[PDB]
């Protein structure tokens, strides 16, 4: 849900959403690659 | 879980390769880990 | 006390008798609640 | 102590980072750690 919500709001709002007790892959967010720039700094996505 | 046999492990992401064992140490409810001095990790929780 | 987000709460709940002021000893206090929120405060009131 | 590298386990500092990261920041810790060592050595010499 986070990326496939409708709006985003705008920069001076935000929503820091919990995602908790529960398994978070990050393949579908890494590996479906349709994204621009995924920059990791501390991680490597691999790693995750 | 093996145990008192080395072993390589991964609890929680806090890896190392370490002989597990059962402990006397109590903990109080809300802990995770334990230390000693080195940055040590010494004692644990089996996370399930 | 409220750090970057989170909220912590200790406690005692531990017998004294004096009626007008604190009972001079040392104790220590254990957290119960720790919740990372996200929110802050800057002033508060009690309740009875 | 982090030497001024971004962690003090070596391990997190593996896996977290890309090579060229780990590299330059595992040489942080090598030459503090190695550095520390040359004190600890003179130290027991010099008292020895
Ligand atoms: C794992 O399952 C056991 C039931 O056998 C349960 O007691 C325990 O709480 C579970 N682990 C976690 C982290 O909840």
């Amino acid at each position: 849900e986070v990326f496939n919500a409708t709006r985003f709001a705008s920069v001076y709002a935000w929503n820091r959403k919990r995602i908790s007790n529960c398994v978070a892959d990050y393949s579908v967010l890494y590996n479906s690659a349709s994204f621009s720039t995924f920059k990791c700094y501390g991680v490597s996505p691999t790693k995750l | 879980l093996v145990k008192n046999k080395c072993v390589n492990f991964n609890f929680n992401g806090l890896t190392g390769t370490g002989v597990l064992t059962e402990s006397n140490k109590k903990f109080l409810p809300f802990q995770q880990f334990g230390r000693d001095i080195a940055d040590t990790t010494d004692a644990v929780r089996d996370p399930q | 006390k409220n750090i970057d987000g989170y909220f912590k709460i200790y406690s005692k709940h531990t017998p004294i008798n004096l009626v007008r002021d604190l009972p001079q000893g040392f104790s220590a206090l254990e957290p119960l609640v720790d919740l990372p929120i996200g929110i802050n405060i800057t002033r508060f009131q009690t309740l009875l | 102590s982090n030497f001024g590298a971004i962690s003090s386990v070596l391990n997190d500092i593996l896996s977290r980072l890309d090579p060229p990261e780990a590299e330059v920041q595992i040489d942080r810790l090598i030459t503090g750690r190695l550095q520390s060592l040359q004190t600890y050595v003179t130290q027991q010499l010099i008292r020895a």
